[PDB]
């Protein structure tokens, strides 16, 4: 019944951002925006599609126009980095936009790749996890891939990725490569290599044993 | 001074129940809508209930139609959320949230739900820093904590003195339907293995707390 | 807030289009108010470009006693020549607010479903509307109520 777009976008303070979401109907009654920051409930930001909410800053607005409907920010401030999420109270069902989260530009910035063996007393328990760490990079978009004894390796990896940085404004991530211990005491070379805009070409980071 | 309060969340296993409760201050809840909205880790805004003044008629989520029941007890001022036949997608905080108009102005703070099938407590290892882990004047070391169910998990670094450099990545479940997350932070190379750096984990649904001194390889 | 809403009914429901909204109000007025209640019932309608809002009625109620007050508004239906054709057939709202001393501190808002009472009309709707035919269905046991702080003497 409602259906919010882009997942996320990267702003500047004083640029003007618009989010839109499209409802099953063109009641302008059923329609609110909410901000919300991590940790913290969701702030009622505009009701009735184009109702600003008491106490909210005059830069938020919202319009519409047939079934879409806006989310305007004039000039973003600082304190304004944070997720929107639409939503529709229906006839019959509230259905809430999945959510757009508005994150801060800054200059790209290459990652710095370090490289965990697994430690021996988790060897002794029969599972080996290879840990690639990503620190401090910009933009978020980054590609890393695992590679045993130059073999290229799928489906044994998962990432996790930090959110901002307050004070940089930069990610890191980290990439788990996990075998058993008999498939990694069987191989040598283990390296992590990572794609990035602020590398001039992939960087491997690499060990030798097992 | 409008203010709504949860309280009811806790660890469940699939099929069981709990009731969730919201006391109402600052207002009468006779005069309001009332909601329960919920939010699983990094997920969006998932409406479950709704409830109308006057009339007591309901509304309800299609994924939880027939297993939850949310009333209204006007004499207690209290909100419910009745929550039968529970399934692991309903793990998530559960918020209530007064009606204005057809939005939702005030918010609780949320109560936390966890469906688990089992409590399995983690194993922590080291990240241990080494020429492979330096840059500048620096090494990054850390702690995998790893196999751990349900969520979460807190760690901090020297008993909350280390907080800059710090990065505690969201938990990853796993194939196995485990949790693991690692946490890391970065420390003059100078110092490994003469300041001593301890990763401090707490698992409150195994009651577990383990600190991991890392060395230096 | 000095006014608290009890219960609200609306009395005729379904209805046609043309019939007036019968609301069955309760409330309770807590002290002495200088000044009449002003009730209102709002038309909101959302076509493609704009909304369109029409005052259906109005009453003054008072001078207000003390403690609880009953009474039944019977309000004029929407001037459908003001309401483009598309919208007459359409998913509307209604808002029933009362007012103080012109301050709007309650207002209770309504669904309204709008559709043709025949099957051929309803699969072929035709060009020149035909308002004795459109049916009302107002969603009364939801209301959507908003309060507002307002001054009051």
């Amino acid at each position: 019944q409602m259906t919010q777009s882009p997942s996320s976008l990267s702003a500047s303070v004083g640029d003007r951002v618009t989010i839109t979401c499209r409802a099953s109907q063109s009641v302008s009654s059923a329609v609110a925006w909410y901000q919300q920051k991590p940790g913290k409930a969701p702030k009622l930001l505009i009701y009735s599609a184009s109702s600003l909410y008491s106490g909210v800053p005059s830069r938020f607005s919202g319009s519409r126009s047939g079934t879409d409907y806006t989310l305007t920010i004039s000039s973003l401030q600082p304190e304004d980095f944070a997720t929107y999420y639409c939503q529709q109270d229906g006839w019959s069902l509230i259905t809430f936009g999945q959510g757009t989260k508005v994150e801060i530009k800054r200059t790209v910035a290459a990652p710095s790749v370090f490289i965990f063996p697994p430690s021996d007393e988790q060897l002794k328990s029969g599972t080996a996890s290879v840990v690639c760490l990503l620190n401090n990079f910009y933009p978020r978009e980054a590609k890393v891939q695992w590679k045993v004894d130059n073999a290229l390796q799928s489906g044994n990896s998962q990432e996790s990725v930090t959110e901002q940085d307050s004070k940089d404004s930069t990610y890191s991530l980290s990439s788990t490569l996990t075998l058993s211990k008999a498939d990694y005491e069987k191989h040598k070379v283990y390296a992590c290599e990572v794609t990035h805009q602020g590398l001039s070409s992939p960087v491997t980071k690499s060990f030798n044993r097992g | 001074e409008v203010q709504l309060v949860e309280s009811g969340g806790g660890l469940v296993q699939p099929g069981g129940s709990l009731r969730l409760s919201c006391a109402a201050s600052g207002f009468n809840v006779s005069y309001y809508s009332i909601h329960w909205v919920r939010q699983a880790p990094g997920k969006g805004l998932e409406w479950v209930a709704s409830i109308y003044p006057y009339y007591g008629s309901t509304s309800y989520a299609d994924s939880v139609k027939g297993r939850f029941t949310i009333s209204a007890d006007t004499s207690k001022n209290t909100a419910y959320l009745q929550m039968n036949s529970l399934r692991a997608e309903d793990t998530a905080v559960y918020y209530c949230a007064r009606g204005y108009g057809w939005a939702l102005d005030y918010w609780g703070q949320g109560t936390l739900v966890t469906v688990f099938n089992q409590i399995k407590p983690p194993s922590v290892f080291p990240l241990a820093p080494s020429s492979k882990s330096t840059s500048g004047g620096t090494a990054a070391l850390g702690c995998l904590v790893k196999d751990y169910f349900p969520e979460p998990v807190t760690v901090s670094w020297n008993s909350g003195a280390l907080t800059s450099g710090v990065h505690t990545f969201p938990a990853v479940l796993q194939s196995s339907g485990l949790y693991s997350l690692s946490s890391v932070v970065t420390v003059p190379s100078s110092s490994l293995g003469t300041q001593t750096y301890i990763c401090n984990v707490n698992h409150k649904p195994s009651n577990t707390k383990v600190d991991k001194k890392v060395e230096p390889k | 807030s000095i006014v608290s809403l009890l219960g609200i009914k609306v009395l005729n429901n379904p209805a046609k289009f043309t019939d007036p909204y019968e609301f069955e109000i309760t409330f309770e007025c807590l002290e002495s108010l200088k000044h009449d209640l002003e009730w209102k019932l709002t038309y909101v309608g959302s076509s493609r470009s704009l909304d369109h809002d029409q005052e259906l009625d109005s009453i003054l109620v008072g001078p207000v006693p003390v403690g609880v007050n009953k009474f039944v508004f019977s309000a004029d239906p929407p001037s459908a020549e003001l309401i483009p054709a598309s919208e007459l057939v359409s998913v509307t709202v209604i808002l029933l607010s009362c007012s103080y001393d012109g301050r709007e501190f309650v207002r209770v808002g309504y669904y309204v479903n709008n559709e043709y009472d025949e099957e051929e009309l309803r699969e072929n709707p035709p060009a020149k509307v035909q308002v004795d035919h459109i049916v009302r269905n107002i969603l009364a046991e939801k209301p959507r109520v908003t309060r507002f702080n307002i001054v009051w003497d």
